């Protein structure tokens, strides 16, 4: 099912690719395997100009990390960086500060992106 | 004559039949010369390679300038019927009959092979003239029969004893099939068979001892059925080479697309393939694909289409993925899917760039507007506007194009005709297309030649000159249609013309039933407008005008936004004029008619001005000022009789004025 | 013009190169034997080397090619626009006389049977012109396929070491087109000057 | 041989198409009448063929195999395919989805499951749902969205279960609650599940809020109809649904009021006539079959005595469906609708019956005189009402012989015996038709049939003896009539006008004598309502020409609606708009009723910006020597192998030589 | 394929105005040696398609001398310490 979603995504059929990934999520036996799908699924909603809808899926992918005693995986690193960036535009600096700190153990570019964001929100905190 | 079919890289029983004839012709002992027409029908299908793309090209070179007889199936019944036709053909047919009876063993088969190579075949003509002591005719390698016989000889030394055993088992199976036929009974006894048979059986070196048991080896192997036969593997009834099979199918699909052929025999044999020949001969799959379109089967056609493009791509070392998608896009356009074809075609452009080959883009670009020509409503969806392509193809190159420019100019003509450009430019542009098409061969490029006739009839019919249109109309081909536009489009188009005739003949019952079919059929855009236009004219005849008047203007409004078709904007406009003035209120149409009069005076199309003239006179006669209409019609009466189809409206007005 | 400048000079070249040297009926049987078997008699080799040779062969192609490619040009660029213009003028010719038959209301009338005959006749010519143009298109295809093979035969006779570049395997029905050219160029109907086009009609 | 299927798709009224099955369940053909459209072949047994919608507004044809479903997009898109948890016995369509029944038993042991055998799916990609039932094969389901009754029969018990299914969307998707039950006759014996279901036949009928279910069994000649009235208060009651209690008055079971109900061959639903009318086929001999019409809700039945022998087959259903006549033109439809809106359903349905009979007789009588058109239905219309209003002549009269075939029919006798309906309803029909004629008077494109009505209405007046004012209203120069004066738009419009000599007068429309909301009146006479409202607003003392655009926009008036007016009403408004052609330059919305492209294009540009949609570029219609043939070919073969900005620069700066000098 | 130059008209005007990698197929791979067959010349590649008869003809032509060429090189009889490859080498030098 996940492969079918990629083909639809690559052919400009965003309306169908949304439904394809949701079916894949149910078939997965373990929640941890849904970490990769959630981030890509959130991106497709971002291409479907509705930023509010993709927030709920961004909550779930990030929350899986907490439910897995801090899995700290790569595809959640991009989730926290994107989530914190949007929270700055929402004016809630306090709710965005912890997101940067939690992702401070990723790649070289990941940590610096959150570190500068941490300084920005701390000043307005 | 039917049997299991199998591809063979060895001596088919058919190959020896030609070998039998060439032996008699060259031996010159019997004075029997095989007619040149007989050889050209038998050897020529065996000649290697013709090639045929699925679509994107129709009979570009496959068409023969001279009509050729169909290739002959590998059954002794069919081959004899060729020779048998002549009054003296019994002599030629019996010569083959005697030889096939003389060859009772594999060693005898080897005798024929040895005779031809040592004496008959000759390396070059320079040794021909020094071989004047030969009592038999000699052949050069480069000749028509020489190159054939060289391949047959090469095809004989290539296999082991297993190859020759299969040779003799099938020929006896091939021979005994003809024995249980009505034709053999007519030739049960012919006395000449014994004479020709004894000519070659002589010098047998034994007639007392070996021949009693020579018979035993054959009879025991053969199915005497006195006891249970010796058990052997199942053997194919007919053996054909790849090249021979290629010629039959290519002839069959061409004959199906638009001396009697055997459709039943060819189809049955092709259905018994062992699934490995189909891989070596991918064209068997598409033969189903053309058949699948005929009954309008969706799922069946797609599997065959996909199948043909899996086997062909791997065999050809060149990349052919950029050709598969568009053909699938073409198939999608055939079922009026339209939108699904667009997404499939779009990905074809990206793959072509990866190959970095220039020649394929022209094939892609040509396919662009051919699809837009059938469906002009999608011109906005493409990433390239139609005008951009014409500018590119006009200055594409000066060599290695041949047909590109012939294609390029016709697309400009359609846009100019649709754009209602000045008649001076349209004629000049059409002149460019007519001159380049007829300069090269028009017969081979049958598709563009038909498109020339369709434009020229349409162009001149728009001018109002049916006399010119009639001459070109006799050359437009019917039921031929074109690729990528359905398969029943020809039947529908023929049905539309019948309906128009029915409206004139007041067959309102027939057209009413047809209009019911219109709303739930899938029609091409050009077909949509005609039935869309047909519906308007029928409602005018009935008398109800409130629905028609609200209906006609929505059509023209979407005939100016969805498609910028000016010709259909004009043709739709005049019925609204006819609707108004027929309801005794034509003054409302006075502002509308005059905007078209001066507009078409600059254009200069005489048919357009006069039709508006009739509506203007008709307006003036229903107001009570018929006096000046008579004066106006009198000055222009000379120039309005030149158009035939308006005379009926013109003559009818004359008795009204009286 | 085409009968005097394009048709006749090509056919006279063919007749002089073939009938005065070897003969028509005899030539046809040997070439089919040459095509099928490659048998060149002593007399035929003289015809290839001495009668035809290299010098006339290039002239034969040059005379032949202009006999067809210039023939197609004059049918499309002259006959087709002209045929349209005659029919255009006759229709306007018919309309004007009909109008004064009504406008004047003069007692005496002039019959229109003369114009209709020209109209149908003019329509007949244009249909007849297009039949020839398609036919000459086929003639061009037959013409080229003959000489590409005839080039091979001629040079092999004069060189004995010629390397055959063209291959018969390129086309499947190569034999039928090659033989069909012989019938058109060598026959009783072919001997007539109307072999290229039906000039008399 | 090919077999036709009866019901395939829920399209709230019907769809034009056919489905053909082969001699075995391996081929489905979507032929229209004789043209073979999309054809699908399968190795497995095919259960049913679709074309239903999937709650996403698609138009897709679905074929269900034993365990695999193929969903082919016809309107737009490609094809899809879905799997299923287990084998499927049968599949039944319902509004926005399919109901799937498990395969019960196969071998000969007979074992089956009962806990859950039904699957609901909305669209192919989404996961399946489970049905809900509250206090057993589904013989029939309410495929149509409008009707809401499901029938369940459990084998051993031989009893029926009637429920009120309501569809639930965004797992339980459908809920069923029992209302009543029916006991099958003992003579009915059923023995291959489809073959068992084949013998029994059920149909879905609906009019207004009443529903009837037709249960028919040919071998035992058992025929009954179960009726329910869908009251909004009763249905929405919470105890009604969960507890299943139902008042006994609402439930009723009755037979057909036919002459020989035990000799009915087969019945079908009239596709062309959306109402309760049902096709009834009866036979008196092996070579003749008589067809008649009957209404379930109202006891009115139609004596037709139509003979059709070879048409009784299923595969010949469309021709049979096309056998009975209905007005297919655009004129009498509004007349029939007006009759329906002003008369009782029983008189209404009897009127279509009588009109169809009269239509058939005239088609038989008229031997293709010239063409045959709208005059055919008008003559049928005119003669039916004339016979209703004219007293029946003596049997010896010539007019009796010519129209004898209509006289002896039971309905015409009943429709003339009923004194009350002839007393009051007929003036209502005349007044309604007069208002229809008046409405045509405002549409200039349809004067012809306008005048036609006049003639007949005159006859109606001459039949009824109405005051000479009504009769003289048509000349250039015993029921009780309610209206003493004819109502006219033109008279009332001249009344509502400045400098009006005639006093104030209302149009007294039929919105009050129809006893129905103005929404129903709007779809019948829109022009009258549009013009009345427009001149109610314009002739106000506080009216300015600026608001006229808003009034026209609010009244759904377009360019075409404006150009169709019999002078009069038309004349001022163009000039009013003409006035707006001069002083209007500030973009004040709804520019499309104007004819100026610049204002509408700028408004479209502004609307795109406000929203943040068609930037249609204007093609430059450029336009001289014709030259010769040879020059054109030479030019093309030659071409085969800042300027504007500089022009702007010559226009941006002018009146001096400064730029050349500085360069 | 007239290339716009085989047309006499447009050819005349121009004069006046002047004033492939190979990849193996599935059938190409053979059973005995894992090395695939490589065609020698473009003539055996028929429009990009490998002729099964032509390739198998070359295979027979290759294997045929291989039987005669058996005794060359490695093979050594008993009693002779020099193989027959250089028997003909010195024999060639003998007359020359």
């Amino acid at each position: 099912w996940q492969v079918l979603g990629e083909c639809y995504s690559k052919t400009g059929n965003k309306v169908e690719a949304i439904k394809c990934y949701k079916r894949s999520i149910k078939a997965s036996q373990t929640v941890d395997q849904n970490t990769s799908i959630y981030y890509r699924l959130a991106q497709l909603y971002e291409e479907l100009e509705d930023l509010q809808e993709c927030k709920k899926f961004m909550m779930k992918c990030v929350d899986v990390e907490e439910l897995l005693e801090g899995i700290v995986t790569d595809e959640t690193v991009k989730a926290r960086l994107w989530l914190a960036i949007f929270e700055i535009k929402a004016g809630n600096y306090q709710l965005a500060y912890d997101y940067a700190m939690g992702v401070s153990s990723g790649t070289s570019q990941e940590i610096e992106e959150a570190r500068m964001l941490a300084r920005e929100c701390r000043r307005h905190m | 004559k039917y049997g299991p079919l199998g591809i063979t890289n060895f001596i088919t029983p058919y190959d020896l039949c030609i070998l039998i004839l060439i032996h008699a012709h060259c031996s010159q002992d019997n004075g029997i010369s095989v007619p040149t027409a007989v050889f050209l029908r038998l050897i020529s299908p065996t000649r290697p390679s013709l090639e045929w793309n699925p679509l994107l090209k129709d009979n570009s070179n496959l068409r023969s300038s001279s009509i050729v007889p169909p290739p002959v199936l590998p059954i002794l019944d069919n081959i004899i019927r060729i020779l048998l036709d002549d009054k003296d053909g019994n002599k030629i047919a019996l010569t083959l009959m005697g030889y096939l009876e003389a060859i009772n063993g594999l060693d005898s088969i080897n005798r024929l092979m040895m005779d031809l190579e040592k004496n008959c075949l000759v390396n070059n003509y320079r040794s021909m003239k020094m071989r004047t002591t030969s009592t038999r005719r000699q052949m050069t390698r480069a000749s028509f029969l020489g190159t054939f016989l060289s391949t047959c000889i090469r095809k004989y030394q290539i296999g082991d004893f297993e190859m020759r055993e299969t040779i003799w088992i099938n020929l006896q199976n091939f021979k005994t099939v003809f024995k249980h036929t009505p034709l053999w009974l007519r030739f049960k006894d012919n006395v000449h068979i014994q004479k020709v048979k004894n000519c070659l059986l002589a010098n047998d070196e034994i007639s007392v001892e070996d021949q009693q048991m020579v018979e035993f080896f054959q009879h025991f192997n053969n199915g005497n059925d006195a006891d249970s036969k010796t058990m052997n593997e199942e053997n194919y009834g007919t053996l054909i080479s790849i090249q021979h099979l290629q010629s039959i199918v290519n002839r069959q699909i061409v004959n199906w697309l638009d001396y009697e052929e055997q459709s039943g025999l060819v189809f049955d044999l092709l259905d018994t393939l062992s699934l490995n020949d189909a891989t070596k001969f991918p064209l068997i799959f598409i033969l189903k694909y053309l058949e699948a379109i005929k009954e309008n089967s969706y799922q069946t056609a797609l599997d065959s289409l996909h199948n043909y493009f899996d086997y062909k791509s791997t065999g050809n070392s060149q990349n052919y993925f950029h050709i598969s998608l568009l053909s699938l896009a073409t198939f999608h356009s055939s079922f009026n899917e339209c939108d699904a074809a667009i997404n499939s075609f779009e990905e074809a452009t990206r793959i072509a760039r990866e190959n970095k080959d220039m020649e394929t883009l022209n094939l892609i670009m040509i396919w662009i507007i051919n699809f837009i020509e059938v469906h002009p409503e999608y011109a906005n969806r493409f990433y390239i506007t139609v005008e951009q392509i014409i500018k590119y193809l006009k200055n594409s190159s000066d060599v290695e194009d041949a047909n590109i420019f012939s294609n390029a100019y016709k697309f400009e003509t359609l846009l100019s005709m649709v754009k209602e450009s000045k008649t001076a430019e349209v004629s000049s542009s059409l002149l460019k297309f007519m001159a380049i098409t007829l300069q090269n061969v028009p017969s081979q490029n049958f598709d563009l030649f038909q498109s020339l006739v369709s434009y020229e009839v349409k162009f001149w019919k728009e001018l109002g000159y049916e006399s010119i249109s009639d001459v070109y109309e006799k050359f437009l081909s019917k039921t031929s249609s074109s690729s990528l536009r359905n398969y029943d489009s020809s039947i529908i188009n023929q049905d539309i013309k019948v309906a128009f005739k029915a409206l004139e003949e007041d067959d309102f019952l027939k057209v009413k039933q047809y209009l019911l079919k219109s709303e739930s059929l899938e029609l091409d855009y050009d077909q949509k407008i005609n039935l869309k236009y047909l519906r308007v004219k029928y409602l005018v005849k009935i008398g109800d005008y409130d629905l028609s008047m609200r209906l006609i203007n929505q059509y023209v409004k979407e005939c100016c936004e969805e498609v910028a078709d000016s010709n259909w904007r004009f043709k739709f406009e005049i019925e609204s004029i006819n609707v108004l003035l027929l309801s005794d209120v034509g003054i409302r149409s006075l502002p509308k008619i005059i905007k078209l009069i001066d507009e078409y005076k600059e254009i200069g199309n005489p048919l357009r001005c006069v039709i508006l003239l009739l509506k203007l006179c008709e307006v003036l006669i229903q107001v009570g000022k018929s006096m000046e209409a008579e004066c106006l019609i009198s000055c222009n009466l000379s120039t309005i009789l030149e158009f035939p189809f308006v005379r009926k409206k013109t003559d009818e007005l004359l008795e009204s004025l009286s | 013009f085409i009968n005097r400048e394009l048709a006749t000079p090509y056919l006279d070249f063919v007749k002089r190169l073939c009938d005065e040297a070897y003969g028509y009926g005899k030539l046809k049987s040997e070439l089919e034997a040459l095509f099928l078997l490659g048998e060149i008699s002593c007399d035929l080799e003289d015809w290839l080397c001495n009668s035809v040779g290299e010098k006339n062969f290039k002239r034969w192609k040059y005379l032949g090619c202009e006999a067809y490619q210039k023939t197609v040009q004059i049918l499309t660029l002259i006959f087709v626009p002209a045929c349209e213009r005659i029919i255009i003028y006759v229709e306007k010719l018919r309309a004007i006389l009909q109008a004064f038959s009504i406008q004047n209301k003069l007692s005496y009338t002039s019959d229109l049977t003369a114009v209709e005959v020209l109209l149908k006749s003019s329509q007949k010519l244009l249909t007849m012109t297009l039949n020839s143009i398609i036919g000459l298109g086929r003639d061009e295809t037959l013409f080229e396929k003959f000489f590409i093979w005839f080039n091979d035969r001629l040079h092999e006779a004069l060189d004995e070491d010629y390397k055959l570049k063209f291959q018969f395997e390129d086309d499947l029905y190569f034999g039928y087109d090659l033989l069909s050219y012989f019938d058109r160029i060598l026959s009783k109907k072919g001997t007539e000057p109307s072999s290229i086009i039906d000039v008399k009609l | 041989e090919w077999q036709l299927q009866i019901n395939i798709t829920n399209k709230i009224g019907g769809i034009n198409g056919d489905i053909w099955l082969s001699r075995d369940g391996r081929s489905v053909k979507w032929c229209i009448e004789d043209q073979c459209l999309r054809q699908f072949t399968y190795n497995q047994k095919i259960i049913k063929a679709g074309y239903i919608d999937f709650e996403k507004t698609p138009d897709c044809f679905v074929v269900v195999l034993s365990d695999i479903a193929h969903v082919y997009m016809l309107k737009n898109g490609g094809s899809t395919t879905v799997c299923f948890p287990f084998q499927i016995g049968n599949a039944f369509w319902y509004a926005n989805g399919v109901i799937l029944e498990r395969e019960t038993s196969a071998s000969k042991p007979i074992e089956f499951d009962l806990k859950h055998k039904y699957i609901t799916l909305t669209d192919p990609m989404a996961p399946f749902g489970l049905i809900s039932i509250t206090n057993f094969q589904l013989v029939l389901f309410p495929s149509d969205k409008d009707k809401c009754i499901a029938v369940f029969l459990d084998r051993n018990s031989k009893v029926l279960r009637f429920y009120y299914s309501r569809i639930l969307s965004s797992s339980k998707d459908i809920v069923l609650t029992e209302i009543s039950s029916l006991k099958l006759p003992d003579d009915i014996i059923f023995t291959r599940l489809s073959s068992i279901l084949s013998k029994l036949k059920f149909l879905s009928l609906r009019f207004e809020r009443r529903e009837g279910l037709l249960i028919f069994h040919e071998p035992t000649h058992f025929c009954k109809i179960w009726l329910i009235d869908l009251l909004p208060d009763v249905l929405d009651s919470i105890p009604f649904k969960i507890y299943g209690n139902s008042p006994q008055n609402m439930i009723r079971l009755e037979n057909l009021k036919l002459k020989e109900p035990s000799r009915i061959q087969a019945m079908y639903i009239h596709e062309l006539l959306e109402s309760c009318l049902i096709l009834v086929s009866e036979g008196q001999n092996k070579e003749e079959y008589k067809a008649c019409l009957y209404d379930p809700f109202v006891k009115i039945t139609s004596p037709s005595k139509n003979i059709s022998e070879e048409l009784t087959k299923q595969n010949s259903l469309p021709s049979l469906q096309k056998l009975f006549p209905y007005p297919e033109t655009s004129f009498t439809k509004l007349c029939f609708e007006a009759v329906k809106y002003i008369t009782s359903p029983a008189f209404n349905i009897s009127f279509i019956f009588l009109w169809q009979s009269a239509y058939s007789i005239l088609l038989s009588r008229a031997n293709d005189d010239v063409v045959g058109g709208l005059k055919m239905e008008h003559d049928a219309f005119s003669l039916v009402l004339s016979l209703l209003i004219l007293p029946i002549p003596s049997s010896s009269a010539q007019e009796y012989q010519e129209y004898k075939e209509i006289y002896e029919r039971d309905l015409f006798q009943h429709l003339k015996q009923d004194s009350e309906i002839t007393s009051s309803v007929l003036p209502r029909i005349v007044i309604g038709l007069h208002l229809i004629r008046e409405e045509y008077s405002l549409n200039v494109l349809c004067r012809n049939e306008h005048a036609l009505l006049g003639q007949f209405l005159r006859f109606a007046t001459a039949a009824m003896g109405w005051p000479d004012l009504w009769q003289s209203y048509y000349v250039p120069k015993t029921f009780f009539h309610p209206l003493d004066e004819p109502p006219s738009i033109t008279k009332s419009l001249y009344s509502i006008t400045e400098n009006s000599s005639i006093p104030l007068c209302p149009f007294i429309s039929f919105s009050r004598l129809v006893a129905t909301d103005t929404q129903v009146e709007l779809r019948i006479t829109p022009r009258s309502f549009k013009i009345l409202g427009l001149y109610e607003l314009v002739h106000s003392p506080n009216f300015l020409p600026d608001y006229v655009l808003g009034i026209l926009s609010s009244f759904k008036v377009d360019k075409d609606e404006l150009q169709t007016y019999p002078l009069g009403i038309l004349v001022p408004l163009q000039n009013i708009l003409k006035i707006l052609e001069d002083k209007l330059s500030e973009v004040r919305d709804n520019l499309e009723l104007l004819d100026r492209a610049d204002l509408q294009r700028c408004s479209a540009i502004i609307n795109s910006i406000r929203s943040d949609c068609k930037v249609p570029l204007a093609k430059n219609r450029s336009s001289k020597k014709p030259s010769d043939i040879y020059s054109i070919l030479s030019e093309i073969v030659k071409s085969a192998s800042g300027r504007s900005l500089k022009l702007n620069a010559g226009l941006i700066f002018s009146e001096d030589k400064r730029f050349t000098h500085v360069v | 394929a007239r290339a716009l130059r085989d047309i006499s008209l447009f050819n005349d005007i121009r004069k006046d105005q002047n004033s492939v990698k190979y990849i193996p197929s599935l059938s190409a791979y053979n059973v005995f040696n894992e090395f695939p067959y490589y065609p020698t010349s473009a003539s055996q590649l028929l429009d990009g398609k490998l002729d099964e008869f032509l390739m198998l003809s070359e295979q027979y032509k290759s294997r045929l001398p291989k039987i005669r060429k058996l005794g060359w090189n490695r093979f050594k009889p008993i009693g002779i310490n020099k193989t027959m490859y250089e028997l003909e080498m010195l024999r060639s030098r003998a007359r020359a």
